[PDB]
């Protein structure tokens, strides 16, 4: 009679519900904010840090920081806070009544899984825990079983190979370009027009403007070539202020390199390179339906566009004899909750939690050997 | 815009019936910069924000009850940040209030804009100190001092919030 | 492709008559990729769905009903796990035929394309539950609890497989 929580905590924005559901009730981005002026007023100068929305909609006077950056988390004394405005402010439940569902990016430090259980345990004294790796919810989402997830998220973007059941760790590629990144680089790509955005109130900014701009190119040399004969490439995106920007080849710049990563400098392949390259990392019976299920979870694989460019950049790598299909879902944004809503609230699953009875004899240790 | 955050009933007894006698009384003031509602003049919105004012100070009275049973920081802090601040916007409407009736006896529609303004801030700042309230006072329910003022997690009618949109 | 696995007859009477029942609705639900059956849309693919889900469910009760009386590991730990198998396809496509069709009424093939490839994998784990039933029950039949659920080996329609070719 019960329910579950389910809690991802992405590094961009928090999203939490209740398990057995169909989409997540809270989802705010996971912002800590100080305030950095004077408050000469004599009221409203007490409150010393805003979390989730309120601090989105304050932050012009307010310093921003993400305390999950890559995928790790770097500030437990804003992660609790995150958590602490997730389950009482937003979500408004005890945490004592219902067992919890975290999710974690491969191939992490394990200090950050330790550290991520013993707050869960011995602050908010939840009944039972349990985390679960990011890409294998993105199959229970999608309803299949096979196939090779590739998981963009706003810290991280993973490759995760999983024949029918049985995952392949050994071929779980892990890269850290994702969505801030392409963020950073549409930062520093918006000074070529004339456009400053400098402090961490601006990101909020330019993020926006990859929210409603940024698609990617089919091709990438011709569409380069067009925008030269500047005709019908710009857009133009209203600021919070009031003046108006004009974009043209920026636009498609910004998720260029999610398929070459040597526009920012980083020695790696892109995510059409890596994913042949997981692939090939595998066993060569199950590469069939592997090269045919590609599932795309994370919101940086909601550029309009991405899956035609994918299905075209593996297909010229891998052999032309059978079908490539980047099977995109439409509410891939959540996909990664929704998964956490099926496998929280799975009828086979309650003996396969981290009861505190299991932790306080074993200490934080205990969350290896469960789950991975 | 809380029309949307005050979805409630009739319970809670001390906290919430005063929080939507200043949600009915908000949506019938700032109803007069439409000028379809029951205030004609502009002495009725000084009545008006004489009435927000003292259910403010109210306000702020139970709120200094329910914050000294309440152990530490974690939410004791957000909840006295919000009284401060809504000892400030009640104080500062109740003394804007009469210069506006001494301007009115002494000698006309943005003078009624800015006790609006005042009470949009005033009512943003209760309602959320009526969400820290509740989260003080259902986190520490087992904590002694809590149990005395006889607030349970049933009497709060907050329900879960609704589904977001998957798809634009 | 279980149509030749779904040689039987309307006996059984509680097992091999709904594992029919959700082959035929396979058979129904997969021409829709073909698209020349009695599917239009993709809202009757998510009832569908749905009922597959309850079907399964359904079967998954049967399937733990027989597993009761079953002594030891030689099939019983197969059909736990074709047990958990189909739990885990008839619960992921429950609450995954939920968010399709809230997406369908909030604004469109690969939608009925991945419910489609749960049913195949549901489909598959039903087979291998009711291949794994047979087993256990006509195994053990002189074995006290198994007689009281009153399923003979006749009760089956399962005969014997086609002659395999020597050449070729
Ligand atoms: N349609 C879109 N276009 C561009 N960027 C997007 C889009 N949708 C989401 N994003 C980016 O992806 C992030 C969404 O959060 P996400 O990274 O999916 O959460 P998680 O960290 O759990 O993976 C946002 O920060 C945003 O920058
Ligand atoms: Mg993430």
């Amino acid at each position: 009679e019960t329910t579950a929580l389910v809690c991802d905590n992405g590094s961009g924005l928090v999203k939490a519900g209740f398990a057995g559901d169909d989409a997540p009730r809270a989802v705010f981005p996971s912002i800590v904010g100080r305030p950095r002026h004077q408050g000469v007023m004599v009221g409203m100068g007490q409150k010393d840090s805003y979390v989730g929305d309120e601090a989105q909609s304050k932050r012009g006077i307010l310093t921003l920081k993400y305390p999950i950056e890559h995928g790790i988390i770097t500030n437990w004394d804003d992660m609790e806070k995150i958590w602490h405005h997730t389950f009482y402010n937003e979500l408004r439940v005890a945490p004592e009544e219902h067992p919890t569902l975290l999710t974690e990016a491969p191939l992490n430090p394990k200090a950050n899984r330790e550290k991520m259980t013993q707050i869960m345990f011995e602050t908010f004294n939840v009944p039972a825990m349990y985390v679960a790796i990011q890409a294998v919810l993105s199959l229970y989402a999608s309803g299949r079983t096979t196939g090779i997830v590739l998981d963009s998220g706003d810290g991280v973007t993973h490759n995760v190979p999983i024949y029918e059941g049985y995952a392949l760790p050994h071929a779980i590629m892990r890269l850290d370009l994702a969505g801030r990144d392409l963020t950073d680089y549409l930062m520093k790509i918006l000074t070529e027009r004339g456009y400053s955005f400098v402090t961490t109130a601006e990101r909020e900014i330019v993020r926006d403007i990859k929210e409603k701009l940024c698609y990617v190119a089919l091709d990438f040399e011709n569409e380069m070539a067009t925008a030269a004969s500047s005709s019908s490439l710009e857009k133009s995106y209203e600021l919070p202020d009031g003046q108006v920007i004009t974009i043209g080849n920026e636009r498609f710049r910004c998720p260029e390199t999610l398929f070459q990563p040597s526009f920012i400098g980083m020695e790696s392949a892109g995510i059409h390179e890596t994913t042949y390259n997981s692939i090939m990392k595998c066993d060569i019976d199950i590469r069939k339906d592997l090269y045919a299920n590609n599932v795309m979870s994370g919101g940086t694989t909601m550029y309009p566009g991405i899956a035609d460019r994918m299905q075209k950049e593996i297909t010229a790598l891998a052999p032309s004899t059978m079908k490539i299909k980047i099977i995109a879902p439409p509410e891939r944004k959540y996909s990664v909750w929704i998964g956490g809503s099926i496998l929280a609230s799975l009828s086979t699953f309650q003996q396969m939690w981290i009861t505190k009875q299991e932790y306080d004899e074993a200490g934080p240790s205990i969350v290896h050997r469960k789950c991975f | 815009l809380d029309a949307e955050v005050s979805k409630w009933d009739d319970s809670g007894n001390d906290i919430i019936v005063l929080a939507k006698q200043m949600c009915m009384i908000m949506m019938e003031m700032t109803d007069f910069t439409r000028g379809k509602g029951p205030l004609k003049n502009t002495s009725d919105v000084i009545s008006a924000a004489k009435k927000i004012a003292e259910a403010g100070s109210r306000m702020d009275k139970l709120g200094r009850t329910i914050a000294d049973h309440c152990p530490d920081s974690a939410c004791k802090q957000d909840l006295l940040a919000y009284l401060q601040r809504i000892a400030l916007y009640c104080h500062q409407l109740n003394i804007c209030s009469k210069v506006k009736a001494e301007v009115q006896n002494l000698g006309g529609v943005d003078s009624a804009m800015s006790l609006i303004q005042a009470a949009k801030n005033l009512m943003n700042a209760v309602v959320q100190t009526v969400k820290a309230s509740y989260v003080a006072s259902t986190k520490y329910q087992k904590s002694q001092g809590m149990a005395s003022l006889n607030l349970p997690a049933v009497s709060w009618k907050m329900k879960a919030p609704e589904k977001k949109p998957l798809v634009k």
